[PDB]
């Protein structure tokens, strides 16, 4: 292509990805503790 | 336009609105939300 | 149009259609109905400004999906620790 542009396309599905990595289980939370 | 077809198909007229609205390919939402606007612009229209 | 979480959802295509006891939407030159959920329907704005709109909840197909995985992590890694 001719012209195209600069820009972050937003994945909806990303900010659900990561509050369920945040929230899965204990992990990242109490998992990594000991 | 049902009936034309044959059969007369009762419809709300802001849904045929927004039929309509689509098939120029414009989104409904807009017609919702300015009701008011769009009644009032042809009421004044059909004055003209 | 419906009201979910306070928001409006519009029909992609067909009409919504409900003989009292349930809501669907269908094509609109044939009587197919349907579940409503997120892929059916678009959001556009708040309830208030509509006329007409009522109250429904609206299923998401990702939802028990991402539920049938939590069942197995969030509950089987629970005691080893
Ligand atoms: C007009 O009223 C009809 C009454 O049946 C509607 O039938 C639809 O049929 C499906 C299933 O075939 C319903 O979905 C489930 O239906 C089962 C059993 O079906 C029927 O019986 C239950 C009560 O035992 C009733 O709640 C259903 O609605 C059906 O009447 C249920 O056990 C489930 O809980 C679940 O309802 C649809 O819910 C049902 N739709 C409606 C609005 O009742 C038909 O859809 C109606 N037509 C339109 C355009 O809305
Ligand atoms: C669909 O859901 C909405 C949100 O629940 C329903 O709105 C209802 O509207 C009335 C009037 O606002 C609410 O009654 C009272 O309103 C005053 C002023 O906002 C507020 O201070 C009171 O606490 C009280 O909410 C009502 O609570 C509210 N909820 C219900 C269940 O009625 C709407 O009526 C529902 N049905 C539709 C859109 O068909």
């Amino acid at each position: 292509v001719i012209g195209i542009v600069n820009n972050t396309v937003y994945d909806p599905l990303q900010p659900e990805l990561d509050s369920f990595k945040e929230e899965l289980d204990k992990y990242f939370k109490n998992h990594t503790s000991p | 336009w049902t009936f034309g077809a044959g059969a007369a198909l009762q419809i709300p007229f802001a849904m045929q609105m927004a039929y309509r609205f689509n098939g120029i390919g414009v989104t409904q939402n807009v017609l919702y939300e300015n009701q008011k606007l769009i009644a009032n612009q042809f009421n004044s229209a059909i004055g003209k | 149009a419906i009201c979910h979480d306070g928001k409006a959802h519009f029909p992609r295509e067909g009409v919504f259609v409900s003989n009292g006891t349930h809501w669907f939407v269908t094509q609109r030159n044939f009587y197919e109905p349907q579940i409503i959920t997120t892929d059916n329907t678009f959001v556009s704005g708040n309830c208030d400004v509509v006329i007409g709109i009522v109250n429904n909840t609206v299923y998401d197909p990702l939802q028990p999906e991402l539920d049938s995985f939590k069942e197995e992590l969030d509950k089987y890694f629970k005691n080893h620790t």
